[PDB]
């Protein structure tokens, strides 16, 4: 649960900073794998 | 920031009674306004879309 909770704060906060870069037609039009790409490989390192 | 303040202070607060209980996390759910000014909030939406 402790990992759990972890977690969802620091994919929260990173897809919400991603998401406030964009606008809701590039998030909704071509994904493709960029947005969550980058969120990803942002979890998985120390980038920001 | 309005989360990471509140959960800043409620766990200070909660240091000095040194209960078992420690802070999993605090998340926010939402910020309405009051019920005497939704109708004026809600109006203000309306209006915007009647203007379109």
């Amino acid at each position: 649960s402790q990992a759990e909770v972890l977690l969802k704060r620091k994919f929260s906060d990173r897809l919400r900073s991603e998401i406030g870069r964009l606008d809701v037609k590039d998030i909704v039009t071509d994904s493709r794998g960029r947005l969550t790409l980058e969120v990803r490989d942002a979890l998985n390192s120390g980038s920001a | 920031v309005i989360r990471s303040d509140t959960q800043r202070e409620l766990e200070e607060t909660i240091r000095p009674y040194d209960m078992g209980i420690t802070l999993l996390d605090v998340n926010f759910q939402a910020a309405r306004p009051p019920e005497e000014v939704k109708a004026a909030f809600d109006d203000a939406i309306a209006a915007r879309e009647n203007e379109q």
